[PDB]
DNA sequence: CCCCCCCCCCACCCCCCCCCCCCCCCCCCCCCC
DNA sequence: GGGGGGGGGGGGGGGGGGGGGTTTTTGGGGGGGGGG
């Protein structure tokens, strides 16, 4: 007696699918998911009786936002919806459209059933999307086969590049040449359903409608190239790749170099032999049409900031695996904090170098600060394993080097003695001006590098000679060496009272399981976010008398500027908003140790 | 068929252009900056008018400014119609390049001082046909060429 | 430190399409019942 | 006064014609590195 709305080719009723989804999208409780998964005894009513997707839709509607994330296992946890999971996997676009429409209907019905007043016109105007994810096993890109050609799949891989956003027409806009009447036409399966005659019966001219391109409505499309991860490849051949299409607010979900998951329908389409013909090649382009993407506190901060031993505590915590080099550790901690910037340029960078014998802990020290710092890099003074120090013009494009890439982070450079001369010259304007000047291919700019450098350098030959000065042992020239705030020597000279305890400390790491090593990054982050020290007036006189003292003892104003920056860094430590006399005194003292080399 | 929204936009914009009234750092007698700018165009025989978007934004509850932001490509011809009528009223010398028929003058309506600047990465196709301000660095330029207009 | 070397990067059939012609169909007008 | 038939216009379909469809060597400049 009535028509039926059926998912084509399946005999699934769309009313049944709709209500099966509705009765989960409302009245599901998160406790059921722990029944499906392992560790079911961790169910807890005071956290798990929540109407999980009512909670999601409420926060979502208070944010007015269109998208819902949906772990597909939650369908299998709920009795009226376990079949909907199979329909979702096997017939995804229809089921997903049904789920989208159901989310919009839930939003509409909530503001009249839960009946709090809201802009019904806003919800009416808005589109809504489900993002199903964790659909199933992350089957290999190399394992896909033509049975997948309409199923919802899951992939993992590496983003190589993405197009700019591509406008994709959703509604064509037509205008009549004779009578200027206008009509909107939805694009159906990518085809413009052109009106052959003008709509208005009082005009009805044939072939008179014309497309007004910049009055059409466009969705956003983007194409991204995903390479097979080397974890999955067989050893003797190239990795594969798959192009994936991604739309609207999922555009620019990822960038070049991102390792990601995607959940998406595997799709295929024919391609033409030549554009002037309908003739199609007998095997289709394949792509995945994605619906979800994913990559790969203050109380304690203030509590720890009250401590008296904080300087030593934090300094030892940067590398507790390494035997005692404690003034180096203190210097590198102060480098992590850094000074302050000013408008007028003078900036907050602090720069450190380690020299002495090659076969010693300095490399591990650079590695540890690299692991700690938010956005630093590790490199060495010459060559390029597809990563190099200086900015460089190549094909035409400008590439930014490791110094420039380390903007706002510590740049760790090993083999700093063996650095090439053009690089040795280039370091001057980042040391002084924190920038590098580019003047080629019609582009002129001072490309701002804004990086603190931790250098690791070596003597000539196998051993450092401490009876000779640093300039006599090291290759790199004094005017560059002068720019470093703190400069250190680490030596392998035999002493059992050091070597035995080093060996016992080292060997004990294989047996054993205060050291806030994981809280260190959070402390550094909140300090850099919140604290901007200013110099006390008494600290002016302290800086002046200390500088004239070391001047009476070959100093330069670069040492005074260094003492300022170190004192400001010392004031970020302890979360102090104004540089104290003790901050100046420790900056002075540590520099007095360093300048004696 | 006539676009009633476009015609009403033209009416509102034409009125704004001829009688938007303000002055500062001077007497309280209003300058009527865009009528005065039409006089400047008439003196220096120019063919463009610069318009501050915020002056539209304060005018008439900003409804006109919102319309011109959202659907600029639709309403630019209507803005030229309104501008042409205002120029007829206060500087009819300018309706020609100014006998052999000195041709109709075209008018470029150079908006400026928008609420916000979008980056090149912020391009998103709902904004097709809408008014924006964009920033970037000019990496290359074309030869200046004649585009067939009429 | 200076000069020279050497290294790098760069320049004939088939389909789509368009035009022309013929027939058929639909409307309007006139006559007949 | 309404229905049928005849005649003319207008539209659609079918047919026919036509046109289109990368590495390897050589030379030059500039940059980088090594030896006296
Ligand atoms: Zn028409």
């Amino acid at each position: 007696s009535e028509p039926l709305r059926i998912i084509w080719g399946t005999n699934v009723s769309i009313q049944e699918c709709t209500t099966n989804f509705r009765n989960f999208l409302m009245s599901f409780k998160y406790k059921f998911r722990k029944i499906l998964d392992e560790r079911e005894e961790f169910i807890n009513n005071t956290t798990d009786e929540e109407l999980y997707y009512i909670k999601q839709l409420n926060e979502m509607r208070e944010l007015g936002t269109s998208n819902l994330n949906l772990d597909a296992r939650n369908l299998l946890a709920y009795k009226q919806t376990e079949d909907l999971y199979h329909q979702l996997l096997n017939y995804p676009q229809e089921v997903i459209s049904i789920m989208d429409q159901t989310i919009k209907d839930c939003m509409v019905s909530l503001i009249v059933d839960n009946n709090l007043d809201y802009d019904l016109d806003e919800i009416e105007t808005k589109f809504y999307k489900v993002r199903p994810y964790n659909v199933g096993s992350c089957k290999g890109m190399r394992e896909l086969n033509p049975n997948d050609i309409d199923k919802l799949i899951n992939l993992k891989g590496l983003v190589l590049r993405s197009t700019p956003v591509i406008p994709d027409m959703k509604v064509a806009f037509f205008k009549c040449n004779v009578c200027d009447h206008t009509m909107a036409v939805e694009i159906d399966r990518g085809v413009i359903q052109e009106p052959a005659r003008c709509e208005r019966i009082d005009c009805n001219e044939p072939n008179s409608m014309s497309l007004i391109h910049n009055r059409c409505s466009f969705a956003d499309k983007q194409v991204i190239k995903l390479q097979e991860t080397p974890d999955f490849v067989p050893d003797g051949q190239t990795p594969h790749s798959i192009s994936l299409c991604v739309y609207d607010e999922l555009v620019d979900s990822c960038r070049a170099g991102d390792r990601i998951e995607v959940t998406g329908t595997f799709r295929s389409i024919p391609i033409r032999a030549n554009s002037r013909q309908r003739v199609l090649k007998s095997l289709y382009k394949t792509y995945v049409d994605v619906v979800h993407v994913k990559k790969v506190d203050l109380a304690k901060i203030r509590e720890v900031a009250a401590r008296e031993d904080l300087y030593s505590l934090l300094a030892r915590s940067i590398a507790p695996s390494i035997y005692e080099l404690e003034d180096v550790k203190k210097g590198i901690l102060l480098q992590l904090f850094g000074g302050t910037n000013k408008t007028f340029r003078y900036r907050g960078d602090i720069n450190i170098l380690l020299c002495g014998d090659p076969s010693t802990s300095k490399s591990q020290i650079l590695q540890y600060v690299h692991k700690i710092t938010p956005r630093g890099v590790y490199t060495s003074g010459k060559g390029s394993s597809a990563v190099g120090l200086t900015a460089y013009i190549t094909r035409l494009v400008l590439e930014s080097g490791a110094l420039v890439l380390s903007d706002g982070g510590v740049c760790c450079i090993d083999e700093f003695d063996k650095m090439s001369d053009s690089t040795r010259s280039v370091l001057h304007e980042v040391m002084e001006q924190q920038t590098i000047s580019i003047a080629k291919a019609g582009i002129i700019t001072t490309l701002n590098a804004r990086s603190s450098i931790l250098a690791s350098a070596n003597p000539i030959g196998s051993r450092y000679n401490p009876n000779l000065p640093v300039t006599e042992n090291i290759d790199l020239p004094p005017p560059l060496l002068s720019r470093f705030d703190l400069v250190y020597l680490v030596l392998d000279k035999v002493d059992e009272k050091n070597d035995r305890e080093l060996a016992k400390h080292l060997t004990n790491l294989y047996l054993e399981d205060v050291l806030p090593v994981e809280f260190l990054t959070m402390y550094i982050s909140y300090a850099k976010e919140h604290i901007h020290p200013i110099i006390t007036e008494a600290a002016k006189t302290e800086l002046v008398r200390a500088y004239v003292g070391m001047r009476k003892m070959t100093a330069t104003t670069r040492q005074l500027e260094s003492m300022i920056r170190l004192a400001e860094a010392h004031a970020k430590m302890k979360l102090k908003n104004v540089v104290e006399l003790e901050d100046v005194q420790e900056a002075v003292r540590l520099i007095r140790s360093a300048i004696k080399d | 068929v006539d676009d009633v929204t476009g015609e009403k936009v033209r009416e509102a914009f034409e009125q704004f252009l001829e009688d938007f009234s303000v002055q500062s750092t001077d007497t309280g007698e209003v300058e009527k900056v865009y009528r005065a700018q039409i006089e400047f165009m008439k003196i220096y025989d120019l063919n463009t008018i610069y318009i501050d978007y915020q002056h539209l934004s304060m005018r008439e509850n900003g409804a006109l400014a919102m319309a011109i932001s959202e659907q600029y490509y639709r309403f630019l011809p209507f803005l030229q119609k309104g501008l042409r009528r205002v120029v007829r009223k206060y500087a009819p010398e300018l309706l020609n390049t100014s006998s052999p028929e000195q041709t109709e003058r075209v008018f470029q309506i150079s908006f400026f001082n928008l609420p916000t600047v979008h980056r090149i990465r912020d391009i998103r196709s709902e904004k097709i046909g809408s008014l924006l301000s964009i920033s970037g660095t000019v990496t290359r330029t074309s030869e200046v060429r004649p585009e067939l207009y009429k």
